[PDB]
């Protein structure tokens, strides 16, 4: 039809990139583009432009995160990783993990999602060497992988709650849970009078 | 003179200025292919212009043909060229068919400007004088040769084109004879054509290890043929990888940990991803100094492995499944033992990287790979036609094989300078063991006419490997003396010979003046007095081809020529 | 007795490696590789669009530099070479020798966009004009660090016989002065293993970084941690050094509370309320070639009693009177520098008016926060004090309905009085 068949009732992937990429991101610019009291701007319709034309060379701002990407593709910015993405944070999002089987931690819906994305075009401004951060996204990746299987022998005709599950994680898990789910209601709505 | 050293910046915000919008690609660059310098130099410019996202296109080109072809259909909105590793030594005015005034705007003033620049990124010489003084759209960049060399020339240049009878008797003759000095002197290549291109990136403040990296394979390439080049740019390569690399030392490898060392690269082929028994009997070097060809050479080397103690069974397992002890303990093993057979110059430092836990390639070991993929990587005007398609196409595979994210092209690549380096050594033994080099006093001559897979020396690289293995040859054997060398190879399809000439050059370890290419000129001078049919297009101008029965014809004028 | 030694703001010892930053600030980093008995110098800058990176090869050794936005200035501590390269290159490079006495050392360089300065360790000051004509000597107390900003200059002098002082001076193309000439500095020099020793045998003032803030108020951050910003300057009289940062204290809280060892700052430039610095981690105070990002620490005055912060954490949670008084307190002494800034230089971006509004609006919510307490220990004298000190009339109309709310009808009363008289 109009729609391909794969995009029928989910996001692709790069849709859920698309998503995140509509996030604010801290940056340190490497541009002043902020005028003096003592030239084109940017009059862009989607977000605020008033971030952009007041940039100061190593003074921190907030802009979209597909922003941020096109600048750090010249050498015009670098991208500050959020708290979240600190050696630190991961381990206690790990430990949460590890000391409550019945829950996932709170990690934001974005988080393996913005993780891939900064690891490839952002890989020189970690304060924590990549390597363990890399480490510890697939340790983190692993153990709410481990949870989603425990969660699974509960598909119910009623519903579920999967409280800090991601957004790529309920992405990878959309066309079963739902089309299961669906077949567990059809099977029973059949059996009532 | 034309762009010098000092000002590249100012030919590089030019082309910024003239080519830089986001409406339309305005930048065109033609590479000649079959040339690892030319490739080197236009991927780190394309990284460049990549970055400034200056909208461009990247033209592989073969031969002068090939160029004005693609020059006769340019789009007229396209207004720079760059020419990478061609064009320097023939008028681009004359060739290209320019007329400037066909090519200026806004005429005012002591002034002019153009619709288009020709910027030639060439390291070979002599330079064409109506290039480099006797043109303003042809822009030569130069890594000093002009303010150093050419001062007679640019004042006998100007002198004979002011002048358009004794006081005139007197000076015209002058000056023409040291235009014509100048022109009688031999081809040579003088430069890296990317370290000219990082020298660029060095006064834009660009430089890193990604650039770095193309800067010192484009200049390894050189090593084979133009030694004195390659000992010359050496030393400053060594600074930049001082300066860019990291501050830590006793590191632990990690697999995000790129490494650029400086470390021994030993004169052996392919050694880390061969055997250590392949890696002596496929050098060209070690072939030379052993007489490897004939079966006493080969026993002189079980002999070398026998005295080193390493076990054949252990030389001839693959580097990476060789023992521990063994590939340690190897710096020790050679600084004892190869003096004994006059291979003491294999020890040799280079430039090594390894990427993560992939395992380390030296820059001899990568140009191998990138020149196989050159060489082999996939009615008579279609017969060419279809196959110089074909070495267009062997550019993207090299050009691909570049980038770090395409290791199992460049392991094609690695495998593939193995098939071609056998076949080279079974044919060079071949015209040895036969007796094919014939002495014909001005020079030495050999020509084949058959043989096993004989239809791999079409291409110009792959004649000019077993050229380089003869070269070495004989350029060790302390009897012989120089002579240039003519090889020639039939195409029994086409039914023509190409035929390259070849300098010879010094032994390894022996440190002169160098000494130049004059089949040149050797070549069109002969090709003018005849009626012969033959191809000068190439821009390698020592490689021709003729058709079969004209060859013995155009070498009895050859023997006659006082040009070599 | 003590040793001289080549000083440049920001710069780092060698260690075990063969490779330090000679300077870093606002504008950029210069490093210094040794490289087979010559050295190779990258100089980077931080802003990409104005300035393109550059490097060379230096036969002679410099260790001092000093690096502006015009150009860069670069020493020889031990045979008096200095060089001076501008940034556009259309200007040329210069170079000069200064006649150095035995023993004498350059320690230190700065550069202004008229002149080049110079000071040695038995305190002669060469100034020579920005194309190398020398303009003057001066003797003074030996200098052990110079900075400039535009045609600001601030330097610090050290001797055993007079003590650590300052001067700060504005050159100028016209109109010269000098604010203050040698006026005493009050700030720490180190308790005098070799985690320390190694940085003071390279450094022995531990003067981490001198730098101007960007609106121009000289800023030291010393060997006790602690970034001290000189407050009214312009009008001698009423000088006075505020410590705007006592950044072991501000680890300490980050870090939730542990006594932190492996934590080091490193400050490059105090952009208005917001010290840049490279956080450094691990053994060695001061950070390694891949330079990474400078983090930012807000400035925060030092009213932290770490007992009480303690006993209330037994992440950290600071009780709502101690971050009450800390606000009141840092934007008491902020609105006085805008405000001089605005009446003595005017704004440079338009904003800086709206800043200041916004910061009154910070300093009268902090007061009424402090006038609650006041108000829940019915200290109804306090709370008429805290009532007093307040700016807006509009919001003085927040302290009587509190006191009304607290039933303190004595305050309502004495408020309504004060709003009369600054009316009138």
């Amino acid at each position: 039809m109009s729609l391909p068949a794969h995009l029928q009732q989910t996001f692709s992937p790069e849709e859920i990139q698309f998503i995140v990429e509509n996030e604010p991101i801290k940056i340190f610019p490497r541009i002043t583009t902020r005028q003096k009291i003592r030239h084109t701007r940017w009059q862009l319709i989607t977000t605020d432009d008033k971030a952009l034309n007041n940039m100061v060379a190593m003074r921190s701002t907030e802009v979209v995160l597909w922003i941020a990407l096109l600048l750090k593709q010249q050498s015009k910015c670098s991208i500050v990783a959020p708290q979240w993405l600190t050696t630190k944070e991961l381990d206690r999002k790990i430990q949460y993990e590890k000391t409550h089987p019945d829950r996932f931690s709170e990690l934001p819906w974005n988080w393996l999602v913005l993780a891939r994305i900064l690891f490839n075009k952002a890989k020189d401004d970690f304060h924590d060497p990549i390597h363990e951060l890399r480490g510890k996204i697939q340790d983190l990746r692993e153990i709410r992988q481990i949870k989603v299987l425990k969660g699974l022998k509960y598909l119910n005709e009623s519903h579920l709650q999967l409280d800090n599950l991601s957004l790529l994680e309920i992405n990878e898990l959309r066309p079963f849970i739902t089309e299961i789910m669906d077949k567990l209601r059809e099977i029973h709505t059949a059996s009532l009078t | 003179m034309y762009y010098g050293i000092s000002q590249f910046s100012e030919a590089y915000n030019k082309i910024l200025r003239n080519s830089s919008s986001h409406s339309s690609c305005q930048l065109v660059i033609f590479v000649s292919c079959l040339n690892i310098d030319a490739l080197c130099a236009t991927k780190m410019l394309s990284l460049l212009f990549k970055k400034q996202l200056v909208q461009s296109q990247i033209v592989p080109i073969f031969g002068y043909s090939e160029l004005r072809r693609h020059y006769s259909q340019l789009d007229d909105n396209i207004n720079s060229l760059l020419l990478v590793g061609f064009g320097g030594v023939i008028d681009l005015e004359a060739f290209l068919e320019i007329d400037p005034q066909e090519y200026v705007i806004d005429t005012d003033s002591g002034e002019q400007s153009f619709r288009r620049d020709i910027y030639v990124l060439d390291a070979h010489r002599p330079w064409n004088l109506d290039n480099i003084f006797g043109s303003q759209i042809i822009q030569c960049f130069d890594d000093g040769t002009v303010d150093d060399t050419l001062g007679e020339q640019k004042e006998a240049y100007y002198k004979l084109l002011e002048l358009d009878r004794k006081q005139r008797k007197k000076q015209i003759h002058e000056y023409e004879g040291v235009l014509e000095e100048y022109y009688s002197q031999g081809t040579t290549v003088v430069n890296s054509i990317s370290a000219q291109i990082y020298s660029l990136l060095s006064a834009i403040g660009e430089t890193n290890l990604s650039n770095l990296w193309l800067n010192i394979l484009g200049t390894t390439s050189l090593d084979i043929a133009y030694a004195q080049v390659y000992n010359r740019l050496y030393p400053l390569l060594q600074d930049e990888v001082k300066r860019l690399t990291p501050s830590s030392r006793n590191s632990v490898k990690t697999p995000d940990t790129l490494t650029l060392n400086i470390q021994p690269d030993y004169y052996l082929f392919l050694l880390r991803h061969s055997s250590l028994y392949d890696s002596f009997y496929y050098s060209n070097y070690v072939n030379a100094k052993l007489s490897l060809w004939n079966e006493n050479g080969k026993k002189r080397l079980h002999k070398m492995f026998a005295r080193m103690g390493i076990p054949l069974s252990t030389a001839q397992e693959t580097w990476l499944y060789m023992d521990h002890s063994i590939k340690r303990e190897l710096g020790i093993i050679f600084d004892k033992n190869l003096d004994r057979y006059g291979l003491q110059d294999i020890i040799r430092d280079g430039f090594v990287r390894t990427l993560g836990y992939r395992g380390s390639i030296s820059a001899s070991e990568f140009v191998e790979a990138l020149t196989a993929l050159l060489e082999v990587g996939n009615n008579s005007a279609q017969k060419l036609t279809n196959l110089r398609k074909r070495w267009v196409s062997n550019f993207w595979l090299s050009w691909d094989a570049l980038d770090d994210r395409k290791v199992e092209l460049l392991n094609r690549g690695i495998q593939l300078a193995q098939d071609l380096q056998r076949a080279i050594f079974n044919t060079g033994v071949a015209i040895l063991e036969k007796k094919l080099i014939k002495h014909l006093r001005i020079y030495r001559l050999c020509v084949l006419q058959d043989g096993p897979d004989l239809d791999l020396y079409r291409n110009p690289l792959t004649l000019l490997r077993l050229g380089n293995w003869l070269i070495e040859c004989c350029a060790e054997s302390e009897d012989k003396q120089l002579l240039p060398m003519v090889l020639a190879s039939i195409d029994e399809n086409t039914d023509t010979y190409l035929v390259a000439g070849l300098t010879p050059r010094y032994p390894r370890g022996l440190d002169k003046k160098p000494i130049l290419n004059n089949f040149s000129m050797a070549f069109q001078q002969i090709t003018a007095e005849t009626d012969a049919k033959v191809r000068i297009d190439n821009f390698e101008s020592s490689i021709i081809e003729i058709r079969r029965e004209d060859l013995s014809p155009f070498l009895e004028k050859l023997t006659l020529s006082g040009l070599l | 007795k003590f040793r001289y030694m080549p000083f440049s703001p920001a710069g780092t010892p060698f260690g075990f490696t063969d490779r330090r930053y000679l300077t870093m600030n606002e504008v950029g980093y210069v490093s210094t590789v040794k490289n087979s008995e010559q050295y190779s110098i990258t100089v980077s800058f931080f802003d990409v669009g104005r300035f393109r990176e550059y490097h060379f090869e230096d036969l002679f050794g410099y260790d001092l530099c000093f690096l502006n936005e015009k150009g860069t200035l670069f020493g020889q501590s031990k045979t008096g070479q200095i060089q001076y390269r501008p940034h556009d290159s259309i200007h040329s490079n210069w170079t000069k020798i200064i006649p150095l006495q035995a023993g004498e050392r350059i320690t230190s360089v700065a550069a202004t966009p008229v002149r080049v300065i110079v000071g040695t360790s038995l305190g002669y000051f060469r100034s020579f004009n920005q194309f190398g004509v020398p303009f003057a000597v001066e003797k003074t107390s030996p200098i052990v660090a110079l900075t400039a900003q535009n045609y600001r200059v601030f330097s610090v002098h050290y001797s055993q016989f007079h003590g650590l002082s300052y001067s700060l001076s504005e050159l100028g193309t016209s109109s010269k002065r000098y604010y203050k000439r040698e006026c005493p500095l009050p700030m720490s020099l180190p308790n005098i293993k070799d985690a320390n020793l190694d940085y003071y045998n390279f450094n022995p003032m531990g003067i981490k970084s001198l730098f101007f803030s960007s609106y121009g108020d000289p800023c030291i951050f010393g060997s006790d941690n602690t970034l001290l910003l000189l407050s009214k300057w312009r009008s001698p009289e009423e000088s006075k050094w505020l410590p705007i940062l006592d950044s072991n204290m501000e680890i300490w809280k980050m870090s939730g509370g542990k006594e932190t060892t492996d934590i080091h700052v490193w400050p490059l430039a105090l952009a208005y309320d917001t010290l840049n610095c490279i956080l450094v981690k691990g053994k060695h105070i001061w950070p390694e070639f891949p330079l990474p990002l400078p983090s930012e620490m807000e400035i925060r005055m030092p009213v932290f009693v770490k007992s009480k912060l303690l006993e209330e954490n037994k992440e950290i949670q600071i009780p709502v009177s101690m971050a009450a008084e800390e606000e009141y307190l840092r934007s008491k002494v902020l609105s006085e520098l805008l405000t001089d800034t605005l009446e003595n230089d005017g704004e440079m971006y338009g904003n800086e008016n709206e800043v200041l509004a916004a910061l009154n609006g910070a300093y009268d919510k902090a007061l009424l926060r402090l006038f609650a307490s006041a108000c829940s220990d019915q200290n109804v004298e306090k709370a008429l004090s805290l009532a007093h000190e307040l700016k807006q009339d509009r919001a003085l109309t927040a302290a009587v309905k509190i006191s009304e709310r607290a039933e303190l009808p004595s305050l309502v009363k004495k408020i309504n009085n004060i709003r009369e008289a600054r009316y009138e």
